[PDB]
């Protein structure tokens, strides 16, 4: 397993919404990493419990450069009793599937372009969260631990599936490692650019600081 | 403006002029499919209040007039968005659920309304943008018998919190003792099913209720009305309805470099600024046509009758067009005065060092001069 | 805190303590006399061309005549409080080309021609010192009706009926005014302020003043080279004070930096709703038919109107306070430029 | 028992801050300032202090009222005591009467009279049914709720606005009145006044 | 309460004018007492003798 803790600094930040905005700053209220939290490191070794609460947002992370790491399941419980999200990506065409078969009602294919479009480090970053049936989907490749510097993650893909989530787990094809985050309702103030990407940002409820340039 | 018959000598600002629109431009998705509503309301059978089926409306066009036809129901009210402006502007994606409840429930479907239905078989988010269609159904739903085919929730550990559906069925536990599996004294079926007679009242009688869910911004647009598009136009103050978001302004090419996800570009004050045209992918800036304070520079009307007028602020290389004599100034351009290279004291102000004056000049005319 | 150094005087009945050396020295202060003009259009920031936002203003009420007439006032009297402040003098003066002046330098404060503006070194420092937004039209509205990727506050409040109005005397008859004035203190002395201008050599001007203060004349010319010396290095030391250090005109600042937080705030003021479903009156109108439309658009009326009023009267206010510093600016102009005031620290 | 108004100012938000200078730093630099006066003169105003007897220094400002100094020193015993009389005819004047002090008791009750009608008003009910808020939370829903939680916030709000220019005003006011008592104290104190009733 | 601050948030930054004003106003009182009062650079002593 090898559960570690590493300080999460500032890599949680992406566009809240799909508004095109240039050389402003703009105050927002929705879930989001805290700023210089810890995040939990794993060693995945198979010859471990991979048992995750989902906790009201899901921040995820892996440093692999190899496409090792295939799909997510999620749900409740993964027995074949109730709903469970199970996307699986073969690394040709992305699969998305909303029945609960055992380790292979909305039924939602969407079979596209894939999550993981990599071939320097290679960093890769996901925000999973639920807020009015909608599992939204960020995702940003970083060519760099987690290094000092910001990247806005974006809303690349959406999922209408409305169902609900408590437990998921990762796929492999044993030395996997990914970073699991969680995500609180905090307030940000979030500096655009004049070509609109975020490159600043301030978390409001950390530091008397911090609170004040809010 | 003043409210007077007689005005003295002096500066007055009055209005403001503005350009008018030419002509009206509509650009809507490229959709040709219609909505299949009608499969929505006739159907033979509808599910459980606890166990209610959605259905997704996407990729066509929705006629809203014909839904009075389908059923005969009492109104369509709705919460945010108006029956008769529906066919105009449009929307992104369409939620529809169905199911039957008693005529005592049909009050507690709505946004911040809870109960026994609202707390345990169907709750609607408080900033609900949709409506709900009920109407009587007691010669279809209805059995001399009793029509014991659907049920409904009484007991649940928690309350509930919107767009979910319960399936699963356990045994309540309304005490310290266990159930499993076993209905004891303590222990209840989840389940109690409708009483539903023709000769009872018309509180209990069951009803048909279908909810259309919408949902607005973003996710660019797969349903739209029945109304046609028309041809884009550029650098011309004309109306504009681009996806429903009317308004009036200039459209012209923009350089802005938008995300492949975004579709509107905000202004500072919060009015759209960039738009992204819905059949092809090019972005437009928009911004109001041209628009300016008029100032009156006249003597008294005891003295003469003739007036200048200054027009605010704006270059007059594009005036919206009065004598024949244009002078430039810093606040902008002076109309039916000409200009003198004396230099008197100031009779009435402009600004700028730019005054005014009624003088000789053979052969009464108004003069500007520094 | 410290409230200061200690100090205490050996006071004694027979003892007495007199000066033997002077030492001339310049000082500088600051006030404010104008500040930006503004004018707001009601059914341009209201409405924004929306026809039935119209017809509820006007079945509504006639504040904004009130409005356009007090913001009217407010320029009217910040152009009396520049006319007042400086145009005292009656006839424009002009500096002779011999600049000897019994030694003393007067380079840095006479104009010279070489600029476009006669202006001279320090009033060039005070306008670069100062971080100047929104001096009138200087737009035109052709810079807004182009495109920009980042697109600035001025704009916006350009295109929502908030103009600046410029003002009536611009810079170069300032100047002039004040070249006027330091012509009329360097030759004729204190005489100009009472009738015509009477000539008269800066030596027997300065035996004046020092005869004023109660040092008999005999002083000044058996000391003339150390007070023209210690007079240079004074407007030395306070050019470089002015070069070095940027916190002095704070004053100034602060007048540019609140009127453009007011005009920001105003701006700002539209992107709320005011208890309403949506901030934009296109929506609203779009959405909802004529009744709950004539609801929404009461709600946001009356929360604009709210608004407005708040600004109005805060600008008032700003305008009594400016109008108060600008008469004591302008009589210490009339009883220390113009003459000798015997009050002490005025 | 009896809970005074200072109580219900403070829990209902209303805080008062207090002021820089305590009053023991105000009464030294009044000590200062009449130590200049005595032991210097007018002559700690412009420059340095300077050591000069009291004699010489009252014989200085009869000659700014056109009274040759003659008359001080062939007086000198006279105007002492007449001095002394009116110091303790002034002290028995402050001593005596309690309604000399009407300008600086204003400031206190304006002010006190302000908050006070400031706090009074929550017990109005604004249009609403209810002058508590958590009355007509336990008692109404939402939708209808809002409503009269707009009304309670838009008669609050305009209440406060209105306090606000009234303190704005009034802050005007008493700037104007602290520079005239800046310019008197610069002129009189620190020297002497040829403007007749200043 | 939650809610009403909810509803108090949908309201423009009119409580961002007020608060500023009255600090406003709070500081100028310090500048009038240090104009009035602080007009003398050293704290003068008076000599035991009177
Ligand atoms: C009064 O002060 C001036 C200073 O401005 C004295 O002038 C200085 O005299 C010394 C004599 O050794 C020179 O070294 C300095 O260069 C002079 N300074 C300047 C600025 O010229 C003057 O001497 C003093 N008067 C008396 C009587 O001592
Ligand atoms: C008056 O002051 C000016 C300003 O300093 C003097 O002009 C400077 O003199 C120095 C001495 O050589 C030169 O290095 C600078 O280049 C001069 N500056 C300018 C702008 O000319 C001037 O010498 C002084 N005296 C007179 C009689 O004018
Ligand atoms: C994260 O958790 C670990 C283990 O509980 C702890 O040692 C570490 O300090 C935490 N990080 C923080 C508080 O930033
Ligand atoms: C949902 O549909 C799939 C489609 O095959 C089915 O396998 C699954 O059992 C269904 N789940 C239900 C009805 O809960
Ligand atoms: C999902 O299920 C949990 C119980 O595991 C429940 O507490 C929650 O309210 C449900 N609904 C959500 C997250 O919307
Ligand atoms: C914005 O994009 C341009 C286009 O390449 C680039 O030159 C510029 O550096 C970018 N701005 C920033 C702040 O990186
Ligand atoms: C729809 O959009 C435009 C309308 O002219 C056209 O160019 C485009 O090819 C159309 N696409 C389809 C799939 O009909
Ligand atoms: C609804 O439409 C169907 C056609 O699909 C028709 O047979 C039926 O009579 C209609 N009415 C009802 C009440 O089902
Ligand atoms: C007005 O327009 C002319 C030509 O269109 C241009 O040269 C000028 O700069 C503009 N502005 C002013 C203030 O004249
Ligand atoms: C001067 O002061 C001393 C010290 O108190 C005192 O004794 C004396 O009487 C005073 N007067 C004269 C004229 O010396």
């Amino acid at each position: 397993r090898t559960q570690s803790y590493t300080n999460s600094f500032t890599r949680g930040v992406y566009y809240p919404d799909k508004v095109f905005r240039s050389s402003v700053l703009h105050s927002t209220q929705d879930l989001f990493l805290p700023f210089f939290s810890n995040v939990t490191w794993f060693h995945a070794i198979h010859v471990d419990n991979p048992a995750l609460p989902f906790n009201d947002g899901v921040y995820f992370a892996s440093t692999e450069k190899s496409n090792i790491i295939r799909g997510w399941i999620f749900g409740t419980t993964l027995d074949s009793k109730t709903q469970s999200l199970l996307i699986v990506n073969n690394a040709t065409n992305v699969v998305i599937k909303v029945c609960e078969f055992q380790f292979c009602n909305c039924t939602f294919e969407y079979v596209s372009q894939p999550f993981l479009m990599d071939l320097f480090k290679n960093l890769r970053e996901f925000v999973f969260k639920n807020i009015d049936g909608y599992f939204k989907i960020y995702s940003k490749h970083t060519p760099i631990d987690l290094p000092q510097g910001f990247s806005a993650l974006e809303p690349l893909v959406d999922l209408p599936i409305g169902i609900n989530i408590t437990r998921f787990q990762t796929l492999l094809a044993g030395a996997a490692a990914y970073y699991v985050g969680y995500l609180q309702p905090r307030t940000f103030l979030l500096k655009y650019n004049e070509n609109g990407t975020i490159t600043d940002a301030v978390d409001c409820a950390l530091d008397p600081l911090s609170e004040t340039k809010c | 403006t003043l409210k007077s018959f007689t005005v003295e000598k002096g500066i007055y600002q009055t209005s403001n002029f503005r350009v008018q629109p030419t002509e009206s431009i509509v650009r809507f998705p490229n959709i040709t499919n219609l909505c299949p509503f009608h499969e929505v309301f006739n159907a033979t059978t509808f599910a459980s209040v606890y166990a209610w089926n959605r259905k997704r409306i996407s990729n066509c066009v929705a006629d809203y007039s014909v839904i009075y036809n389908f059923a005969p129901f009492f109104a369509f009210k709705c919460y945010g968005v108006s029956p008769t402006k529906l066919n105009d502007l449009c929307f992104t994606n369409v939620y529809a659920d169905s199911f039957v409840i008693r005529g005592n429930e049909v009050s507690q479907i709505a946004p911040g309304q809870t109960g026994n239905i609202a707390d345990y078989n169907y709750k609607l988010p408080d900033d609900f943008t949709g409506c709900v269609i009920a109407w009587n159904s007691n010669k279809l739903d209805s059995k001399p018998s009793g029509n014991y085919n659907y049920l409904y929730r009484l007991f649940r550990k928690s309350k509930l919190k919107p767009f979910e559906r319960d399936i699963s069925t356990e045994i309540y536990q309304a005490g310290n003792r266990p159930c499993n599996g076993v209905a004891g004294p303590n222990c209840y079926s989840p389940l109690q099913s409708y009483g539903f007679r023709p000769t009872y009242g018309v509180g209990h009688q069951p009803y048909r209720v279908v909810v259309l869910s919408f949902e607005l911004l973003h996710a660019p647009a797969t349903v739209c009305g029945p109304k046609k598009s028309t041809n884009l136009v550029k650098n011309k103050c004309v109306n504009f309805n681009f996806n429903g978001l009317t308004g009036t302004g200039v459209l012209t090419e923009s350089n802005k470099k938008f995300l492949p996800f975004q579709q509107f570009g905000r202004d500072i004050a919060d009015t759209t600024d960039a738009v992204r045209d819905p059949q092809t992918l090019e972005i437009l800036d928009i911004t109001p046509c041209s628009f300016g304070g008029v100032s009156v520079i006249t003597p008294g009307t005891n003295t003469s009758n003739q007036v200048a007028v200054l027009y605010q602020g704006v270059n007059c290389t594009e005036v919206p067009v009065t004598g024949s004599n244009v002078f430039q100034t810093r606040a902008g351009c002076l109309i039916g005065a000409e200009y003198v290279n004396n230099s008197y004291e100031c009779d009435i102000p402009i600004g700028a060092g730019i005054c005014a004056s009624y003088q000789t000049q053979t052969s009464q005319s108004i003069i500007a001069y520094t | 805190m410290s409230l200061g150094a200690e100090n205490s005087v050996a006071y004694s009945n027979n003892s007495i303590a007199i000066p033997t050396n002077f030492t001339i020295s310049v000082t500088t202060e600051i006030l404010p006399v104008s500040m930006t003009k503004t004018s707001v259009d009601c059914t341009m920031y209201i409405c924004g061309d929306s026809t039935e936002c119209s017809n509820l203003l006007l079945q509504y009420g006639s504040f904004c005549t009130q409005l356009k007439r007090a913001l009217t006032g407010i320029a009217v009297e910040q152009d009396k409080n520049t006319q007042e402040v400086f145009a005292q003098v009656k006839q424009i003066y002009k500096t002779p080309p011999i600049k000897y002046f019994g030694g003393f330098n007067f380079s840095q404060i006479l104009p010279d021609p070489s600029k476009p503006s006669k202006r001279s070194f320090i009033e060039d420092l005070l306008f670069n010192k100062v971080t100047l937004a929104d001096a009138g039209f200087i737009k035109q509205y052709g810079d807004c009706l182009g495109d920009i990727a980042a697109r600035d506050l001025i704009c916006a409040q350009k295109f929502n009926g908030l103009t600046v109005l410029p003002p009536l005397l611009t810079d170069e008859m300032i100047a002039q005014y004040t070249s006027a004035l330091l012509a009329g203190t360097i030759t004729s002395g204190w005489t100009f302020g009472a009738g015509a201008a009477l000539q008269i050599p800066f030596a027997m001007q300065m035996a004046y003043r020092f005869n004023g203060i109660g040092v008999t004349q005999n002083v000044l010319y058996e000391n003339q080279k150390l007070i023209a010396n210690q007079f240079n290095s004074a407007i030395g030391k306070i050019q470089d004070s002015l070069s070095s250090t940027a916190s002095a005109l704070g004053k100034l600042q602060d007048v540019v930096n609140h009127n453009a937080q007011a005009l920001n705030t105003l701006v700002k003021q539209l992107s709320s709703k005011f208890g309403a479903i949506s901030s934009v009156l296109n929506d609203i109108l779009s959405r909802l038919d004529k009744v709950e439309a004539e609801v929404q658009i009461d709600r946001l009326i009356t929360g604009r109107l709210q608004s407005l009023q708040t600004y109005v009267t805060q600008q008032l206010i700003r305008a009594a306070e400016i109008r108060a510093s600008a008469n004591l600016a302008a009589t210490k102009m009339s009883e220390c430029v113009l003459g000798q005031s015997k009050r002490v620290d005025f």
